[PDB]
């Protein structure tokens, strides 16, 4: 269980972890501000 | 023919003449190393450039060098 | 009586044959 | 070569439509018996002419090959 | 020697094939051969210089008589607009009818080839008009030619042939080339011009037999002695003149109007004479400066001794450039070569912009060709200046002559100048090809609107600068009371502003976000080049993989395989690799302008504008647009007068696939197979009766490695040049 | 597991059946997509009241030639 | 100090079905090489050119085209088999030369009777710059 969590932090297993949730946060936040070209706020 | 040329830097492991493939390199008795030994290339007129000998010389930076030169039938390794 | 008609074959034709014997025979040449 | 030879050869004398009065049409137009003989008809008549439809799928439905198309070439 | 070549033992003795390719390539590099002086070197490095200058008269010659003997000039003279120029004859056996119906144009009598290197608008426009001046042009040549040889001759014998320290007097060489060599010649030109080719465009016929008896300005020579030298321009052609007559021209011979001639849309000729006439004086007054035998000017020696600068940033400065420069034959080439890449890049840039031959802007082909051909020269001399920087600190550098001055500090920080340009083109390249998918996934998925368009603010506000009124920036030559505009508003600004206002020339065509993502494309590429060149030069000398680097020459295969493998780690490798990072970059350059250029011809501005921001439109609307006529050159259906090209295209796909196969393949698996073939051989009855000299060996890996470029660059050119000239010349528009 | 894949899209985001209806003029499908950023351009008419990817690895044939004739099977 | 051995043809030679691998021209009108070994049974073994040979009971006489074809067999003899090998050089003339090994020793171990060729007393980061031996025909590495 504690190799688990070794084998859970090798390169390839955290990196795929790592950029499947970034993914998610760039899909949905351009799913809820879509088409943006400027920064329309101030 | 190639040449080869030993540095003072050899610390006499005898790596590089047992890589030779035609027999080009030897040991000799020197005083310069714990060994007491150091390489020399008598027999250059056979050489034929493969440079096995320097991927085997340990030492930082080598002591074993091989500088290509005027070519010939044996140094080409033709067997016609 | 064409000027072509002479100058391009013997340029195209006769000028390399007589170079390449020419060289081939100098260069395979042991002094 | 083995897949543009049977790719060419056929649309050019095999696939096509046929027409009830019995006249088939081919999608080329069974230009591999004269053109397929020089290079430059292959170059011509097949490379040029039938790339057409994938840099001018720009805004249908087939844009994912034009796309694809010149990211293999990269 | 006792064997080819004579200039090196250690391959005459070599007895392989091998012995006759090197031969050949090494017959050149006079530092390499047995028993080389300091004096031979020099005095061969002469006799060459004469000999490459008879050639360059002899092929000027053969194109003055060719076109003079099988050609179109006088017809051409006529009407300079509705007549295709004629290079030479064809007589080829091979011909069949057709094909010799379909070259015979231009009114010839025969099949012939039109012209593209421009001769006939430079030749009209400085004063050959009928074709016995182009015969005496190339009689004078031969000449010219034959003199050429005489002094090459001449100084290879003793008693006539120069020491080394006759060449390392630069003071003497730079006070004579730049007053004598640069300044007598533009004064001479200026000459031509305000005799010859000012009047020739004014109806009369200036020659040899009568010119001493023709006055080129009314009161000849009075108001250059008085002082007043307006009077010389007190009467421009009109702005309705037709260029070989007399209807509407004037009398000054020096001018400074700034447009162009209405009627040709070339630069004037009277500007032209005044500008060679100030260059002349610039360059007689300036080559004056170094010190000689008579006891004043200076020294260069001391002038770079005394630029040190206090706080010792620079270390000890210049202190010791001198004899490390005079000593070198291979630093002056590199600096000779560098110089001569920028402003050969110049010339082309500036050629497209302000053409200084008359009908030289209306026809289309002749400016594509010229644009390419001098921005490909420049790219090679540019490959061959970095080169020789890598030859000079390898061969001749010496480091404790140069302690602590500014070239031992550039190679004390190597590192820090290759990190930043390997920045710099990370970051160009990843950004510029980013924006350019973005913009191509934004048009395949239907929303161009979407796209990102970054508008080029800062070259629209120096075109502002200059006066361009299409982005109203109201600067500096586009204000209304600056003093820029105010204090050349009588001379030069009046022609200026009208010319750069319109908008059928390409004197500072309108742009837009295309020409942004393109520049940026362009300055990936001379970083990266730049980058592999430098690298290249200051590693030549030794690095952590290899310290000993020096010892082994320029140009040499690998260090075997220990220590990783060390492939390609020459400086001869570097500038192998660079060159193909050249003839990338300016393909972008002239893919550019041509296509530009193009949709300007065209009345079709707006096309270039649209599809040039993604690379779908660039593939479809540039490449495969404009093939079609080149591909029908020839067809089942017969050839026309295209066929050379649509079979000239194939050649140069053949010969670059060609250069794949010695780039990918090594040189192991073809010496086995040649060792197949050599059994075969001496087994084979009534052919082993014949007996070869040299026993045939594989390809070296230096020279695979240059055979299979120059396949690879070969092949670039040729499948380059035959679709440019198919694509403008089928359209002739 | 890649055979299951198959089944499973053939099952649940097809027009198979309707294919199975008039099969020479709807062109077979088995793959669609979010729409996210525009992508959903990438779903086009194929014909039976269905928007998606035209696929060409032939499994509608091989299910015809099989006798599979509803999507519970699949 | 230490004469080496004489060739002694007659001896016999392995069992060999042929090969287009063997001798060619180059051994008439240049050079070939032989090489010599004992072989305390019958067995078989690779030949450096082709498929398999049968070398005999007692001296073994093999003649190739390349001193590097003897020693990468005599150094497959020497480790996989236990056994004692010395190889020659012949000329188109009728001359034999003794090659291997030189002094009757492996030169892998440290013989007292050995001079030092090609030897430099200094660090290989202590050769001049080319600059220093430009337009002398000597190399930086000569010294
Ligand atoms: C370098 C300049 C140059 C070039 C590129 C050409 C090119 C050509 N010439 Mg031309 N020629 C030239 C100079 C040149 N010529 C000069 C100065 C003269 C005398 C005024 C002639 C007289 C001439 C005639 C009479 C004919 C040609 C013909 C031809 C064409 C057929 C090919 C041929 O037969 O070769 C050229 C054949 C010759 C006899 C030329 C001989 C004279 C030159 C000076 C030879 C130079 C060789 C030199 C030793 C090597 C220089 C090194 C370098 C060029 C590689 C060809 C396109 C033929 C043609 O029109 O085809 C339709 C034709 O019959 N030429
Ligand atoms: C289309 C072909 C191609 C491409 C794209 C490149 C690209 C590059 N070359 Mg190169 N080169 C090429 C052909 C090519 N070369 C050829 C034929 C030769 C002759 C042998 C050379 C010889 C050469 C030399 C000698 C050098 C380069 C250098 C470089 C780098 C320059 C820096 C830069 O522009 O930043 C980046 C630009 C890019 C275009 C990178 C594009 C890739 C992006 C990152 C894709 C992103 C991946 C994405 C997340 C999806 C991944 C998929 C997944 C399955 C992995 C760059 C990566 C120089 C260098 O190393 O600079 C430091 C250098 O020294 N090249
Ligand atoms: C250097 C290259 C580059 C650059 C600068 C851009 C830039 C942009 N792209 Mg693009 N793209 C690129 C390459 C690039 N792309 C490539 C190579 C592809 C092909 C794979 C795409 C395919 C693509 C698509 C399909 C889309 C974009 C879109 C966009 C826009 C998104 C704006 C946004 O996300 O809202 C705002 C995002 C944020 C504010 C994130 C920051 C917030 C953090 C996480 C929180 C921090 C709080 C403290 C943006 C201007 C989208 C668009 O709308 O186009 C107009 C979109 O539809 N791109
Ligand atoms: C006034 C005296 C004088 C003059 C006129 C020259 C002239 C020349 N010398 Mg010399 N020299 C001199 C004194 C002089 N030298 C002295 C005193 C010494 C001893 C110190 C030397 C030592 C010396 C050496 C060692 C060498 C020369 C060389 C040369 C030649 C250079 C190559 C060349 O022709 O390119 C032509 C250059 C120009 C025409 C000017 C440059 C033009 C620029 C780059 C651009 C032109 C712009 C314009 C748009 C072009 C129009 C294009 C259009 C027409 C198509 C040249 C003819 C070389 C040589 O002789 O080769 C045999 C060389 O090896 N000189
Ligand atoms: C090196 C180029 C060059 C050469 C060789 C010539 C040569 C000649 N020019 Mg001339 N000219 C030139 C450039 C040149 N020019 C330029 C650039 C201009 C524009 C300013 C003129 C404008 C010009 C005019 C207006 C006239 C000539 C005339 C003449 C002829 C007589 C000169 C004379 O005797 O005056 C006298 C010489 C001197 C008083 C000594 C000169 C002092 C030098 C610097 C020493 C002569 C053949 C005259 C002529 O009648 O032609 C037949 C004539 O009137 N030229
Ligand atoms: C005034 C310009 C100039 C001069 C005087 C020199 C002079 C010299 N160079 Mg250099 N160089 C130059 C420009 C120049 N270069 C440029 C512009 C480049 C970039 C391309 C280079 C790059 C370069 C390199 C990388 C090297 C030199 C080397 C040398 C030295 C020996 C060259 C030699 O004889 O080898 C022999 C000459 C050849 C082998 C040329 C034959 C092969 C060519 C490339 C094929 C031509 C293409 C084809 C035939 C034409 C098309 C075919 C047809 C279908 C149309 C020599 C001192 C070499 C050297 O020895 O180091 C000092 C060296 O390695 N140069
Ligand atoms: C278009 C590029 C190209 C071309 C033309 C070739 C051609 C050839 N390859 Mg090669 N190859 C290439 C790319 C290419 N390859 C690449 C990119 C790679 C890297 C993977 C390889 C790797 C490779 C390997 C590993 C091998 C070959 C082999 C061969 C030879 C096969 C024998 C043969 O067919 O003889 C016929 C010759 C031809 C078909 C060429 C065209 C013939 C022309 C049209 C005849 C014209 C003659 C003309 C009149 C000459 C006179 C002109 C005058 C001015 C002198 C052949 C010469 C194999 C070989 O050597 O076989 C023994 C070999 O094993 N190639
Ligand atoms: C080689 C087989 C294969 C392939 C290439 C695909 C490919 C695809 N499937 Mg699919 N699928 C398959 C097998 C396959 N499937 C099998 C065997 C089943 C069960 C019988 C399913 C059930 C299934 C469903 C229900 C859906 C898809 C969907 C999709 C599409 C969106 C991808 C996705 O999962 O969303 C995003 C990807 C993720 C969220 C990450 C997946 C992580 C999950 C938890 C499983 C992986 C964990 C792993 C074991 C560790 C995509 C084109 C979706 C679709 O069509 O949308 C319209 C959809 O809803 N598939
Ligand atoms: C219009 C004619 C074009 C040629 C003009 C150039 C010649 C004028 C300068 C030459 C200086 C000679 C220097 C001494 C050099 C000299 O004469 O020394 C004689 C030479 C002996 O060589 P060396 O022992 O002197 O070698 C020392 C070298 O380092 C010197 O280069 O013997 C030969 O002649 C070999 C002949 C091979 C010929 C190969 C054929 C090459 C074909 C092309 C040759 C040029 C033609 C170009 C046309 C495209
Ligand atoms: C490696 C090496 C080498 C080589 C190098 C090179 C090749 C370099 C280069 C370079 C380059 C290629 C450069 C360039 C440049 C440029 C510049 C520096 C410029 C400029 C200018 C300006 C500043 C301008 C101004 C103006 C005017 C005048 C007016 C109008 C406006 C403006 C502003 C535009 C040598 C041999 C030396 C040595 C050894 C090492
Ligand atoms: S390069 Fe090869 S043949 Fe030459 S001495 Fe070294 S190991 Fe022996
Ligand atoms: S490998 Fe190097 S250190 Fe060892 S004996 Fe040979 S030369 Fe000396
Ligand atoms: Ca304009």
């Amino acid at each position: 269980m504690r190799d688990l969590k070794t084998y859970l932090s090798v390169a390839p297993v955290a990196s795929t972890l790592w950029f499947a949730a970034l993914a998610g946060l760039l899909i949905e936040i351009n799913r809820f501000f879509p088409d943006a070209l400027t920064f329309p706020f101030f | 023919s190639h040449s080869v040329k030993i540095y003072d830097t050899c610390i006499g492991c005898t790596q590089c003449v047992r890589a030779c493939p035609t027999d080009v390199l030897e040991m000799i008795p020197w005083g310069g190393c714990k060994a007491k030994q150091i390489a020399s290339a008598p027999r250059t007129e056979d050489c034929v450039g493969c440079k096995r000998c320097e991927s085997a010389c340990p030492t930082d930076f080598l002591s074993v060098r091989v500088y290509l030169w005027h070519e010939t039938t044996r140094s080409m390794g033709l067997a016609y | 009586i064409n000027l072509p008609s002479l100058f391009v074959p013997l340029v195209g034709l006769l000028f390399p044959a007589v170079a390449m014997a020419s060289l081939f025979l100098h260069v395979e040449k042991r002094l | 070569v083995v897949i543009f030879h049977f790719s060419w050869k056929m649309q050019s004398d095999v696939w096509g439509s046929i027409n009830d009065q019995g006249v088939v049409t081919h999608i080329t137009g069974g230009n591999f018996a004269q053109s397929s003989i020089t290079i430059n008809g292959w170059l011509r008549d097949f490379l040029w002419a039938q790339a057409s439809q994938v840099i001018q799928s720009y805004g249908s439905s087939l844009s994912a090959y034009g796309l694809f198309f010149l990211g293999a070439h990269f | 020697a006792l064997r080819f070549p004579r200039f090196s033992q250690g391959l005459a003795q070599d007895p392989t094939t091998r012995r006759i390719w090197f031969g050949i390539a090494t017959a050149h590099d006079f530092e390499s051969h047995d028993d080389i002086t300091e004096g031979r070197l020099y005095q061969n490095i002469f006799a060459s210089h004469f000999g490459q200058l008879a050639i360059i008269f002899l092929w000027t010659s053969g194109n003055l008589f060719h076109v003079a003997w099988q050609g179109n000039f006088e017809a051409w003279v006529q009407d300079p607009l509705h007549v295709r120029p004629i290079a030479h004859a064809i007589w080829d056996p091979h011909f069949g009818q057709p094909a010799v119906e379909a070259f015979t144009r231009g009114g010839a009598l025969g099949p012939v080839n039109i012209a593209y290197s421009g001769v006939y608008q430079w030749w009209y426009t400085i004063g050959l008009r009928t074709n016995e001046d182009l015969y005496t042009g190339a009689i004078f040549l031969l000449f010219l030619s034959f003199i050429s040889l005489l002094a090459g001759w001449l100084h290879l014998q003793p008693k006539w042939k120069p020491s080394v320290s006759w060449f390392k007097n630069a003071e003497s060489r730079l006070n004579h080339h730049l007053s004598g060599l640069f300044g007598v010649s533009s004064l001479a030109w200026a000459g031509h011009l305000v005799h010859v080719a000012i009047p020739g465009s004014r109806g009369e016929y200036v020659r040899w037999n009568n010119f001493l008896s023709v006055l080129p300005h009314p009161q000849g020579l009075g108001p250059l002695f008085t002082g007043q030298w307006n009077l010389y321009a007190q009467n421009p052609d009109s702005s309705n003149h037709l260029f070989s007559t007399s209807q509407g021209a004037g009398t000054a011979i020096l001018t400074l109007l700034g447009g162009f001639h209405p009627q040709t849309q070339s630069l004037w000729l009277t500007d032209m004479a005044h500008h060679h006439l100030a260059i002349a004086i610039l360059f007689l007054i300036g080559g004056h400066m170094y010190r000689t035998n008579f006891g004043i000017g200076h020294s260069i020696k001391y002038i770079l001794e005394a630029h040190i600068p206090p706080g010792g940033r620079l270390g000890r400065g210049h202190k010791g450039l001198y004899d490390t420069i005079n000593n070198s034959i291979h630093f002056q080439l590199g600096l000779a070569l560098a110089s001569l890449g920028v402003i050969t890049s110049l010339v082309a840039q500036h050629m497209y912009s302000l053409p200084a031959y008359a009908f030289i802007a209306q026809d289309f082909t002749t400016q594509a060709a010229l644009y390419t051909h001098h921005q490909y020269i420049a790219g090679f001399i540019m490959t061959g200046a970095f080169a020789h920087g890598a030859i000079f600190f390898i061969r001749d550098y010496n480091p404790e002559q140069n302690a602590d001055n500014v070239l031992a500090r550039m190679l004390e920080h190597k590192e820090a100048i290759i990190s930043h340009l390997s920045w710099a083109s990370l970051f160009l390249g990843f950004h510029t090809l980013g924006l350019y998918v973005h913009n191509d996934v934004m048009l395949a998925f239907g929303t161009p609107e979407k796209q990102i368009l970054i508008e080029p603010i800062f070259a629209q506000w120096i075109q502002s600068a200059h006066g361009k009124t299409s982005y109203g920036f109201d600067v500096l030559l586009s204000s209304t009371n600056s003093p820029a505009l105010n204090a050349g508003r009588s001379i030069w600004l009046p022609g200026w502003l009208n010319a750069i206002n319109e908008n059928s020339n390409s004197l500072f065509l309108t742009i837009g976000p295309g020409d942004f993502l393109v520049h940026h494309a362009i300055a990936l590429g001379l970083h990266t080049t730049t980058l592999i060149l430098v690298k290249g030069a200051l590693d030549a000398r030794g690095s952590k993989l290899m310290p000993d680097k020096k010892d082994f020459g320029y140009s040499f295969p690998c260090d075997g395989p220990g220590r990783g493998g060390t492939c390609d780690i020459s400086a001869w490798d570097a500038f192998y690799l660079a060159v193909f990072w050249m003839l990338n970059t300016i393909g972008w350059v002239t893919f550019y302008w041509h296509w530009k250029h193009i949709t300007l011809w065209q009345g079709n501005v707006s096309q270039f504008n649209e599809s040039s921001t993604y690379l779908m439109g660039w593939l479809r609307d540039y490449l495969w647009l404009n093939s079609s006529q080149l591909i029908n050159g020839y067809n089942p259906f017969g050839m026309n007068s295209l066929s050379v090209w649509a079979w000239m295209f194939l050649f140069g796909h053949l010969v670059w696939a060609t250069g794949f196969m010695f780039l990918i393949s090594w040189r192991g698996y073809w010496q086995e197979l040649i060792e197949t073939l050599a059994w075969a051989h001496e087994r084979t009855p009534l052919a082993n009766l014949i007996r070869w000299r040299d026993k045939p060996v594989a390809l070296s890996i230096v020279q695979a490695r240059l055979v299979g470029l120059v396949h690879f660059s070969v092949g670039y050119i040729f499948t380059y040049a035959a679709f440019l000239i198919a694509s403008t010349s089928g359209k002739f528009g | 597991l890649w055979l299951s894949g198959m089944y499973f899209h053939g099952a649940r985001f097809s027009n198979y059946e309707a294919w199975l209806n008039d099969p020479t003029h709807i062109r077979p499908s088995a793959q669609v997509v979010w729409p996210i950023v525009g992508q959903e351009i990438l779903n086009g008419d194929v014909g039976g009241g269905f928007r998606g990817i035209q696929i060409t690895s032939g499994f509608f044939q091989i299910w015809r030639a099989s006798g599979i004739t509803s999507e519970l099977q699949l | 100090g230490f004469t080496p051995p004489e060739l002694d043809p007659n001896t016999p030679s392995p069992i060999f079905g042929g090969s287009t691998g063997g001798l060619l021209r180059k051994a008439q009108v240049e050079e070939f090489y032989v090489i010599t070994w004992e072989s305390p049974k019958e067995q078989i073994f690779e030949m450096p050119t082709g498929g398999a040979a049968i070398m005999r009971e007692g001296p073994n006489l093999l003649k190739l085209a390349r001193k590097e074809q003897c020693l990468a067999l005599g150094t497959r003899l020497r480790s996989k088999y236990k056994i004692k090998y010395q190889f020659y050089r012949v000329f188109p003339s009728g001359e034999v030369q003794y090659l291997h090994p030189k002094d009757g020793v492996y030169p892998e171990k440290v013989n007292p009777g050995r001079q030092g060729v090609g030897v430099n007393f200094r660090s290989i980061g202590k050769n001049v710059s080319p600059i220093e031996v430009k337009f002398t025909g000597k190399q930086p590495y000569d010294l």
